[PDB]
């Protein structure tokens, strides 16, 4: 294989000290790892394919001059994308973020029958089309 | 009564068209009250009688 | 042997021998002409024998689509589950130009009633529902009178014709809707809903009226079946070209000297039919512009095609049209052909049930374009635009009404495109 002499390191991978993040935004943050829910206003499912990581929402207040929404949270907009739940968890662990994982919610397969609309003796008979 | 007996039991809604037409022969045209009466006799939702009344061109709604 | 020229049907070989209502239409007159003769023996022969006779005759649907009747009716030849089975007779008769089924109902009602029994037996049906368009009130009353006579003679009802088979014949009247002639829309109307066609599958033979196995058959298809059984499928199959068998009722309307309904052999030349029975084209054959050979839903054909075309399913498919209901609409050279077709599009716009997108929106769109084509207020590029629109409707709709509105437009563009462009040229010059 390699000509480069490797070493053995059994430490858990932790990069908190070399990321430059302030202490406040490592230990007091909660990361949420989830697959986004489908926007119920539309039938397209293409935004439910990937895993996302977001952070706990913090205060927003009104700017005295204009009424704009101010924030002191540097992570308020950070959203990361991941192929699998395991990739998202691995990223959160090595960055030292506490996290919750929410299992993916796949719609269950349905039994669809057009003929059922015209049942002779069942309640599925439609009164209109 | 004889109109309704031409159809299987449990399918009285089949009588909406002929009974609605009968209401128009007695009255000349179909006021909304006549549509409601037909829906009441056959025990179908009134909206399902309005759909028939407005779908078919021989019903006079004025 | 294999006759190659067709027509000249003799009166003895005509099925609808009271077509013109000059003999008694009630039971006594019908029985004198051979109706209800040996019907008991036919029923006792069993469903398989009846269906075999229909298959051998080569009968095809007379309602406009022309599917082989024997194979179609055999979908019902299967063991019964819990549900009842029904025969629905399509007497809606809505296709512009078609009035043949009206004559059968009011002048030969007993042929229809006996056809319901024989056909219903072949399918294992317990009852027949005859759906007649609401405007045919006097025809419906004549049919209702004939049905009562049949019940009082023991021919239908319990132990029909003494065969031990129970059969009922109900008459249900429509309320004004061309779409209710469509077989699944007809079923929905009987069930008390808007006459909106169903998608298929399921097919009616599996799930039909009230959700039960059903066969929808045209009035003419049903009315010939007892005769096909009495005189044999071979006799009926001896008329017309192969796979186009039997006699056919023809309506000839429009610009002919004697518009009329007549029974003639299948595969008869179109020109012979107009000349022999309808008294020729108004102003002579040289005054002919175009013909719609099978009701409003079939593409028109120009005079050149009309010279030699035969009136049967396969012959008219070769002419890029169809037999349809065999309602021949004749237009002479004084006709405004664009306005004539534009009026048919306006008919389909008024008859679309509105259920499905390509017809609800497309047919209305074609109507607006055709209205401007009549005045010439368009440009030639819109002709190919109209062609593509019709192809987006055809084959994309739930029922065949969408197809029936696209075909007349395609026939006009196919055969009279210079007339469209000529009119566009006139309008631009006059306004500029
Ligand atoms: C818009 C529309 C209208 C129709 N109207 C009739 C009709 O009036 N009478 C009829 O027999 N078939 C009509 N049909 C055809 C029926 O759907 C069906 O093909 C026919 O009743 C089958 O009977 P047959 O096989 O004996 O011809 C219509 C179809 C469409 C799409
Ligand atoms: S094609 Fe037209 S008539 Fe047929 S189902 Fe669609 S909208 Fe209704």
């Amino acid at each position: 294989t390699r000509d480069t002499q490797l070493i053995t390191v059994d430490e858990k991978l932790d990069i908190t000290t070399i990321t430059g993040v302030p202490e406040e935004h490592i230990k007091t943050r909660k990361a949420r790892i989830f697959v986004p829910a489908r926007n119920n206003m539309q039938s397209g499912v293409n935004n439910t394919k990937k895993w996302k990581m977001e952070f706990d929402t913090r205060e927003r207040w009104e700017n005295p001059l204009m009424g704009w929404a101010s924030t002191a949270d540097p992570l308020s907009n950070l959203v990361l994308t991941f192929s699998t739940k395991e990739d998202a968890v691995a990223f959160a662990e090595k960055n030292g973020w506490s996290y919750d994982v929410e299992e993916r919610k796949v719609p269950k397969p349905k039994s669809k029958s057009y003929g059922a609309n015209f049942s002779w003796n069942k309640r599925t008979r439609v009164s209109t089309k | 009564e004889a109109i309704v007996k031409n159809y299987p039991e449990g399918h009285k809604a089949a009588a909406v068209l002929p009974v609605l037409d009968l209401a128009q022969r007695q009255n000349g045209w179909l006021p909304i009250s006549a549509m409601n009466k037909v829906a009441e006799i056959l025990q179908v939702p009134p909206m399902r009688v309005y759909e028939v009344a407005t779908f078919y061109t021989m019903y006079n709604r004025k | 042997p294999k006759k190659t020229s067709f027509g000249s049907l003799k009166d003895e070989d005509r099925i609808f021998t009271n077509l013109y209502g000059r003999h008694d239409w009630r039971l006594k007159g019908a029985q004198s002409r051979g109706d209800w003769y040996k019907t008991k023996e036919i029923l006792l022969k069993g469903p398989d024998w009846i269906l075999g006779e229909v298959k051998t005759s080569g009968l095809r649907g007379r309602g406009g689509a022309g599917f082989p009747t024997g194979l179609k009716w055999s979908f019902m030849n299967k063991p019964s589950d819990g549900r009842p089975k029904y025969l629905v007779v399509n007497a809606d008769e809505g296709e512009p130009g078609t009035c043949k089924d009206r004559e059968i109902i009011r002048h030969d009602p007993h042929k229809l009633v006996e056809g319901c029994l024989v056909g219903g037996r072949a399918m294992g049906a317990r009852a027949a529902y005859i759906y007649i368009r609401g405007e045919f009130y006097n025809e419906a009353s004549n049919l209702q009178v004939a049905i009562r006579e049949a019940y009082e003679a023991g021919l239908i009802g319990k132990n029909a014709c003494g065969s031990g088979y129970d059969f009922d014949v109900f008459v249900v009247r429509g309320a004004g809707a061309y779409i209710c002639g469509e077989e699944t829309a007809l079923i929905e109307s009987i069930e008390g809903k808007q006459g909106k066609p169903r998608l298929k599958p399921p097919f009616p033979a599996d799930v039909g009226v009230f959700g039960c196995p059903t066969t929808v058959a045209n009035v003419e298809t049903v009315a010939v079946s007892p005769t096909i059984c009495r005189r044999g499928g071979a006799w009926f199959a001896s008329f017309g070209r192969e796979r186009n068998s039997g006699t056919k009722l023809f309506n000839i309307s429009g610009h002919v000297n004697n518009p009329c309904t007549v029974e003639e052999e299948m595969s008869v030349p179109l020109k012979e039919l107009i000349e022999k029975h309808a008294g020729g084209v108004t102003g002579g054959w040289d005054n002919l512009l175009a013909v719609i050979p099978g009701g409003s839903s079939t593409p028109l054909i120009p005079k050149s095609v009309c010279e030699t075309v035969l009136m049967d399913f396969d012959a008219l498919i070769q002419a890029q049209t169809g037999l349809g209901t065999a309602a021949v609409i004749v237009m002479d050279r004084s006709t405004d052909i664009v306005k004539a077709i534009a009026r048919l599009i306006e008919f389909y716009k008024h008859e679309s049930c509105g259920q499905c997108t390509p017809c609800r929106e497309g047919v209305d769109w074609m109507n607006k374009v055709m209205a401007r084509f009549v005045r010439g207020d368009a440009r030639p590029a819109e002709i190919d635009s109209l062609w593509e629109i019709s192809k987006q409707i055809e084959g994309h709709t739930i029922c065949a009404l969408g197809d029936g509105a696209a075909w007349p437009v395609q026939g006009l563009i196919r055969h009279f495109r210079p007339e469209l462009e000529e009119r566009m040229q006139q309008f631009a010059q006059q306004h500029q």
